[PDB]
């Protein structure tokens, strides 16, 4: 299509028909709208589709997310930021944090807010022992969420994530799959 | 009592063609002009066409010159099926940018208060570039507080320039999101501009040109490659810092080695597969 | 190529900050500061960065 | 007062070489059309009118305008010639006034036929119902008098205004010299 | 109110100029309308070019508030 | 005569836009209007463009309106806005030729003598350019006798300012592929020129077949320019034109054999740099 | 630091030449009189 | 994107311009360069100038704020 | 008229000048390297509907101050000191007053009048005719009386300078006056230079001498080159006038 | 009274429909439309069959009942003034 917006529910489309089974052709068709396209929307909705795909085996995220997140195009980069997070949904991995630490501070906001959404969905309800970085991230809350210099975005972003990191109580996780491994209807439409 | 955030002003394809020739037709000058549209939800303010207008000014200042102009051409405009009627008003900043002064506001107000969700929108003819263009939409804030309401990311993507917010952005004016959206046949067109006659495709060169060419270029790349032996002798007794100041002023033997042998590889490919397509085609 | 592109889309505002003046040193003197000549203006008493 | 946007249908055909009507016809048509111009113009001041000639096929020599002195010096420089053409003039006119330069005027012809007519009966009742459906309303004047009654020409008059319609008519002149302005009372003073 | 608006943009510091050459200069040819400057044509009178004392010159297509004739290079 | 005209991308695009109006206006297949512009010695210049009523009868094509009356009057307006602009012709958006046009142009031809006529489609089922321009002749017969008036093609193009060219340049930001190299010249054209030539031959074919089959008559002046045509097709079966052909192939592929040396070899040069660079790195981390 | 060179008129006008920096027609603040400025002397301006 | 950017930033070359000399080429990307008011400057070189042609005290276009050698 | 006068005032208030500078080179079809008399270059653009084949390289060109748009072309520059060298007014003497010169006056006239109404005689004997004569006599005898006679009674244009008038302190501002001036008489031929009290500026240039002496020597170097230089004078005429012609440079 | 029921269109298609007394004097139009839109009366610009108002009573101008007025403000553009 020409349109933009209806390629952008045809990425979606590809998102939910696709969830989980890692097909390979659907990632093809993703990457190549995310480095192809001329609106940025798309591109944007395109790298986040990637979530959907690969979120039950969370090491391959980051593996086709990393040098994504280094890109020019700012919204590529939030959709690498927001795609960590759905793949990488509570499970606290070192990769997706050591991705998601650099561009905290990103110049461009919209892509901090991302950042610090992604990090508060992935590092759920983990204590210090299970990573050790849980404490430097909610002292970045604070002082993002504090400070006065910085954007406004980038405080929303910082007080959603304070919201999601001890949701429920703290007694709640996102699992896009059941415990036995069934997709959970419900969680991929939610999130 | 919102005017939100992700509202849009979209400009057409004619429409943004008008104001940048225009524009550049008067360089030193701030001409001006009037755009028409419609009023479609809280969200959109779709401008359809423009025309010129008769004005005269000095470099510091200009103003209409006849209103008997503007309702006439409305009037025959509507005739042949453009009915839309103003939404704002257009001018051309010649290098300063894209921004409002007093006056500007001035008669920005007296629009606005005839329609409320009027716009101005700025051109700069001499910033804009081939492919990008300088350009603007705005609207004032009255002297109450946020201006607007925000439900979206949608405002907060473009990262106002110093010089506006110096000349008064989200001061006394606040920007809006331009969109240029465009149907099909527009589309199709903008795409067949570009395209050269059929012909053209299957021309071949005055031969006689090209072997000229070829000489001429290989006769060049002969003293190209005795340059390009005389320096890579070098680049072992060049300190590592030296070598980022050899090449400054002093051409450089490589990379014209790989202009030349680009284009003389696809000319000469390309001339060689016209002469055995054609060779084939015309019995 | 990536950071190639990234650098020349951000130039635009990297060549819209000030220049620095070239000036002539004429003696390092007291704390940290030196005597500099301006061409083609006078001579002045600056401060010295850390660096 | 009736927003009402009407196109005379003047005729320069050789028949009005003829001076059975004040000297050369053409005269008396002349001279009719312009008084009947100026009784349009007083009418209502947004009324408009216009001159499309009968000739050899048509020119359209004046569109819609409230001003009437283009009208009538067009109304010169018309040597006649040739012989008219009665269904091409018609959808000219009709062509011509679905255009008004204000939709809330009213349709409607005058019509000043002094010649014989060369087509079948059947076709005119077609141009009729189609003129009908079209909302137009024509005031025949059969000067000229080559049949003084119906050429026909009843048939699309009573078609047109069909069933009591009132808003087509057929003001008939004798060949007696006498300018019709006298004659036409009805069609141009009030319907 | 002329005269009020006359007198504030006759603040008093000047920027004093010897005037250097009086210039008599017409129209080229006609000036498309959208675009079309006073200064450039649309110009009978005479014109003049001053030497402020800050060693700039400068050309004044409207001479200013003084009768052109009075005033000598 | 004219050697060549040239039209500007702002009157296709107004054209473009007067269609969607009247379309979304509805119960109309063509648009008619005029064309602004000035002359340069036989190369003329398009620039502008306003719309002008009109309004026919698809049935029979001897009805017709166009209100020339705003015509005079957009002149005027536009005259105003800017001088140096006078008319120079007429424009319509139907497909292909219709029969009014000789009509139309007798009566444009008043504003204007030296009239040009270009059609611009705007649904293009091709590979080609969006324009065609045409000026009416006087054509005199040898048995065709009556002398009537017949449009003649001329040269068209498109042509554009610098503004024009940054605003295209801006919006054709929906698909993008430069490669001046050989991808363009090889993209443009053989494949482009060959679709273009067969789409043409299969028209040749179609009213050759509708003369043929006996849905038309027989045109001589066709007959005499396809004999021509069939004349000129060359021959490649003698000696002298493959002698010919071989050493100038030949001539190129000794250009090209040398051009893909050179590349070779500094691209072993960058090879051997970038091992030399990382034994520096390695023996200074080692 | 600008050195006066003319008084025109009885109303305070007067014209000072600023050494190497420009020639203006300025006015008297409130502080001095009249009768203190004269031709030839030495005067003290202010910056703006 | 690259040749895109390229076509972009060429903005920066807008035609009010001061004109300079270039003195010295001090690394890559920046050169003290000799503007025509007088005074020497210590400056930023667009990416895309070709060197070849800044040879020495080799005239050059500067902009008017930044000073940069255009 | 008092309101058409403050309207006019009015109107008059709201307008700026323009920079004037001179055009050096056309780089493009819409790019212009433009020297502002105070020194600082630019590259600017031009108006799109002004006749750019007159603005050669030397042509001067009234900028607009934002943008430094070039605007308008202008004729080249008259020094006010030079409105003055060409505005002086000889009184009304006429060549009866002189008395006593007859054969002195008709060489004069030969010189500087004949050439300008009769050169076909010139062409027919074949001699190009002579460009300036020096008047060298006695105190009080007639020199000036007939310099302003010429003046009055002859109808091309005239210059009239003292050499003690020329010199100016900084340093070279007397050749540019010198050069200045026969540059206009170059522009408004014909014309008559009289040179008053050449022996101001004239004198032999010494091996030794002081750096006022050196100035004054260009001065008169930048003379002797303008009259018979690399380029030919052609239609300007020269008359000098001395009371000590032996004390003037042998090249001149 | 038998106040002149006008119609105000503006360009922008809004319609600020006003009655006035039969003496009023485009002066009074335009300050009373001032007043109404808050903008300076100078801005403004009426229109009637293409031909300005410049000045004066309106009825001599033929004003009428149920007339089209077309109210056309001012565009002004520039650094200063
Ligand atoms: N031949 C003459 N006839 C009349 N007056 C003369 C004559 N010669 C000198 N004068 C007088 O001398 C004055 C002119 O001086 P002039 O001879 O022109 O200059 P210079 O001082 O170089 O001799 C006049 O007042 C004039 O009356």
């Amino acid at each position: 299509d020409k349109d933009p917006i209806l390629r952008r529910s045809g990425m979606y489309t590809v998102a939910m028909a696709y969830c989980g089974s890692g097909n390979n052709k659907a990632i093809r068709r993703l990457l190549h709208v995310a480095v192809s396209d001329v609106n940025d929307d798309v591109r944007r909705a395109a790298v986040e589709s990637l979530g959907f795909i690969l979120f039950r085996t969370p090491e391959q995220c980051p593996s086709v997310v990393s040098l994504l997140s280094e890109s020019y195009n700012p919204h590529v980069r939030y959709g690498a930021a927001m795609a960590l997070g759905i793949c990488c949904a509570g499970t606290g991995n070192k990769e997706a944090i050591n991705l998601l630490e650099p561009m905290t501070n990103d110049p461009v906001n919209y892509v901090r807010q991302g950042a610090l959404i992604a990090s508060a969905l992935i590092m759920i309800q983990q204590t210090e022992i299970t990573c050790p970085k849980v404490n430097q991230f909610r002292q970045l809350y604070s002082k993002v969420i504090n400070d006065k210099h910085d954007d406004v975005m980038a405080k929303f972003g910082a007080i959603l994530a304070q919201g999601i990191l001890d949701a429920g109580g703290h007694n709640v996780t996102i699992s896009l799959q059941s415990r036995t491994g069934h997709t959970h209807m419900p969680s991929v439409v939610g999130v | 009592p919102a005017v939100d955030t992700a509202e849009q002003v979209y400009i057409s394809s004619l429409a943004l063609l008008k104001m940048l020739k225009h524009g550049r037709a008067g360089v030193p000058m701030e001409v001006m002009g009037l755009m028409l549209g419609e009023f479609v939800d809280d969200y959109t303010v779709r401008v359809i066409d423009v025309f010129a207008m008769p004005q005269s000014g000095t470099g510091v200042s200009v103003e209409a010159v006849d209103p008997v102009f503007q309702a006439k051409m409305l009037d025959m405009l509507k005739q042949t099926g453009r009915p839309e009627m103003v939404v704002g008003w257009y001018h051309s900043h010649p290098g300063f940018g894209c921004w409002l002064s007093g006056v500007d506001i001035n008669t920005q107000q007296s629009f606005e208060a005839l329609s409320e969700r009027a716009v101005a929108v700025v051109v700069d003819p001499i910033q804009s570039v081939k492919g990008k263009v300088v350009i603007d939409a705005f609207r004032l804030i009255n002297a109450n507080h946020e201006p607007r309401q925000t439900t979206s990311n949608l405002g907060h993507l473009n990262k106002p320039s110093i010089q506006a917010l110096i000349h008064g952005l989200n001061r006394h004016y606040y920007s809006i999101t331009i969109n240029y959206r465009k149907n099909e046949l527009e589309q199709k067109m903008l795409l067949n501009l570009h395209k050269k006659s059929w012909m053209e495709g299957l021309t071949l060169q005055d031969y006689s040109e090209h072997c000229k060419h070829n000489e001429s270029v290989v006769k060049e790349m002969l003293e190209l490659a005795k340059n390009y032996n005389k320096a890579v002798e070098e680049e072992d007794k060049m300190t590592p810092e030296q070598l980022a100041i050899k090449n400054v002023g002093k051409q450089d033997p490589k990379r014209h080695l790989e202009e030349h042998v680009d284009v003389l590889m696809t000319s000469n490919i390309v001339q060689c597969l016209a002469a055995m397509l054609d060779t084939v085609v015309f019995k | 190529l990536n950071a190639k592109v990234r650098l020349l889309r951000e130039e635009l505002q990297l060549l819209q900050e000030q220049g620095s003046y070239v000036g002539e040193v004429v003696r390092a003197m007291d704390k940290k500061k030196v005597l500099v000549k301006v061409h083609p203006e006078g001579k002045f008493v600056v401060d010295v960065d850390k660096n | 007062m009736v927003l009402e946007s009407t196109m005379v249908c003047v005729d320069n055909s050789e028949y009005m070489r003829n001076g059975d009507f004040l000297p050369t016809r053409l005269q008396a048509q002349q001279d009719a059309v312009n008084i009947v111009c100026h009784s349009k113009t007083r009418s209502n001041p947004e009324n408009n009118v216009g001159l499309i000639t009968l000739a050899n096929d048509c020119e359209v020599l004046t569109t819609l305008t409230p001003d009437t002195g283009r009208i009538l010096s067009k109304l010169h420089t018309v040597q006649p010639k040739g012989k008219i053409t009665f269904c091409t003039g018609i959808r000219v006119a009709h062509l011509a006034l679905k255009h008004r330069q204000g939709k809330n005027h009213k349709m409607r012809i005058i019509a000043f036929v002094g010649s014989p007519v060369e087509d079948n009966e059947k076709d005119l009742v077609k141009l009729a119902k189609r003129l009908k459906k079209e909302k137009v309303n024509v005031d025949i004047i059969n000067f000229g008098e080559e049949e003084v009654n119906t050429e026909k020409l009843t048939a699309f008059v009573n078609t047109l205004n069909g069933k009591d319609g009132t808003g087509s008519h057929l003001v008939t002149v004798p060949p007696g010299p006498s300018l019709a302005d006298a004659l036409i009372s009805s069609p141009i003073l009030a319907g | 109110e002329n005269s009020e608006k006359i007198k504030v943009n006759k603040t008093l510091p000047y920027l004093v100029s010897n005037v250097i050459e009086l210039l008599d200069v017409d129209p080229n040819d006609q000036e498309e309308d959208g675009a079309n400057i006073d200064l450039d044509s649309q110009r009978k009178g005479k014109c003049a070019v001053i030497k402020t004392s800050t060693r700039q010159t400068y050309f004044l297509p409207v001479i200013g508030l003084v009768d052109a004739e009075k005033l000598k290079p | 005569a004219v050697q060549k005209v040239v039209v500007h991308p702002l009157v296709l695009l107004s054209v473009v836009d007067h269609f969607n109006r009247i379309g979304k206006v509805g119960n109309q297949k063509r648009v008619v209007g005029v064309l602004l512009g000035s002359w340069q010695k036989k190369v003329l210049d398009v620039s502008n463009s306003f719309a002008v009523p009109f309004d026919e009868d698809d049935k029979d094509d001897s009805v017709w309106f166009l209100d020339h009356d705003y015509l005079e009057n957009m002149y005027g307006m536009f005259k105003k806005v800017n001088a140096r602009e006078r008319i120079v012709g007429w424009y319509h958006t139907g497909p292909k030729l219709h029969k009014n046009d000789i009509a139309i142009n007798e009566l444009m031809k008043r504003y204007c003598p030296n009239s040009v006529l270009v059609i611009i489609d705007v649904k293009p089922k091709d590979l080609g350019l969006p324009t065609e321009a045409y000026i009416s002749v006087e054509e005199v017969h040898d048995d065709g006798t009556p002398t009537s008036k017949t449009f003649e093609h001329v040269t068209s193009e498109i042509g554009a300012e610098e503004a024009e060219e940054v605003g295209v340049e801006h919006l054709l930001r929906d698909i993008k592929d430069t490669t001046v190299g050989t991808l363009s010249q090889r993209i443009t054209n053989q494949v482009h020129g060959l679709k273009g030539l067969n789409s043409k031959l299969l028209d040749i074919r179609s009213y050759l077949e509708k003369v043929a089959t006996g849905k038309l008559p027989i045109n001589h002046q066709i007959i005499y320019q396809l004999q021509d045509v069939f004349n000129l097709l060359p021959d490649v079966s003698l000696q002298e034109f493959v002698k010919a052909f071989y050493l100038k192939t030949n001539d190129q592929m000794v250009v090209v054999y040398l051009a893909s040396l050179i590349r070779s070899v500094v691209a072993l040069h960058n090879l051997i740099n970038n091992k030399i660079a990382n034994r520096d790195a390695e023996k200074k981390e080692g | 630091c600008t050195k006066i060179i003319n008084a025109d008129s009885e109303d305070p006008k007067y014209i000072i030449n600023v050494k190497q920096f420009a020639k203006f027609v300025v006015d008297l603040s409130d502080q001095v009189a009249p009768t203190d400025i004269e031709e030839g002397m030495r005067v003290g301006v202010d910056r703006n | 994107e690259f040749l895109h950017a390229q076509e972009e930033v060429k903005r920066i070359q807008s035609i009010p311009l001061v004109i300079g000399q270039f003195l010295e080429a001090v690394d890559q990307n920046t050169a003290i360069v000799g503007s025509t008011t007088g005074s020497n400057y210590y400056v930023r070189i667009l990416s895309t100038i070709d060197r070849e042609l800044l040879k020495p005290n080799a005239s050059v276009a500067l902009h008017k704020h930044s000073n940069a050698l255009v | 008229k008092q309101y058409e006068k403050s309207e006019n005032d009015l109107k008059a208030l709201q307008s700026v000048g323009q920079i004037v500078g001179e055009v050096l080179k056309q780089l493009t079809e819409e790019k212009f390297i433009v020297k502002a008399t105070n020194g600082p270059r630019y590259v600017v653009g031009c108006r799109r509907q002004l006749d750019k084949s007159k603005l050669k390289p030397g042509t001067r060109v009234a900028l607009d101050m934002t943008t430094l748009t070039i605007m308008r072309y202008l004729p080249r520059e008259v020094d006010p000191l030079v409105y003055n060298m060409s505005h002086e007014d000889p009184g009304n003497v006429s060549y009866s007053e002189i008395g006593g010169l007859s054969e002195q006056i008709r060489e004069l006239r030969e010189v500087i009048e004949l050439p300008l109404t009769n050169p076909e005689l010139f062409q027919r004997v074949g001699i190009i005719p002579p460009k300036g004569c020096l008047l060298y006599g006695p105190p009080g005898t007639g020199k000036t009386l007939l310099a302003r006679a010429v003046a009055s009674q002859l109808d091309c244009n005239f210059l009239k300078v003292v050499s003690s008038s020329i010199v100016d302190k900084y340093i070279g501002e007397s050749a540019r006056l010198i050069r200045e001036m026969f540059n206009y008489a170059r522009d408004h031929q014909p014309c008559i230079i009289f040179m008053d009290e050449i022996d101001a500026i004239g004198g032999r240039r010494f091996s030794e001498g002081t750096s006022a002496d050196r100035e004054i020597q260009r001065t008169l170097m930048e003379l002797l080159n303008q009259m018979d230089g690399f380029d030919t004078l052609h239609r300007v005429k020269m008359i000098m006038a001395t009371n000590r012609p032996d004390t003037l440079d042998p090249a001149l | 009274a038998a106040p002149m029921s006008l119609a105000i269109h503006s360009t922008t298609g809004t319609r600020y429909d006003l009655a006035v007394p039969p003496d009023e004097t485009v002066e009074g139009l335009r300050k009373r439309l001032s007043q109404r839109l808050k903008v300076p009366k100078e801005r403004l610009a009426l229109l009637h069959k293409d031909t300005r108002l410049s000045s004066g009573k309106l009825q001599e101008f033929g004003v009428g009942d149920g007339s089209k007025l077309t109210l056309v403000p001012t565009v002004e553009a520039g650094l200063m003034s």
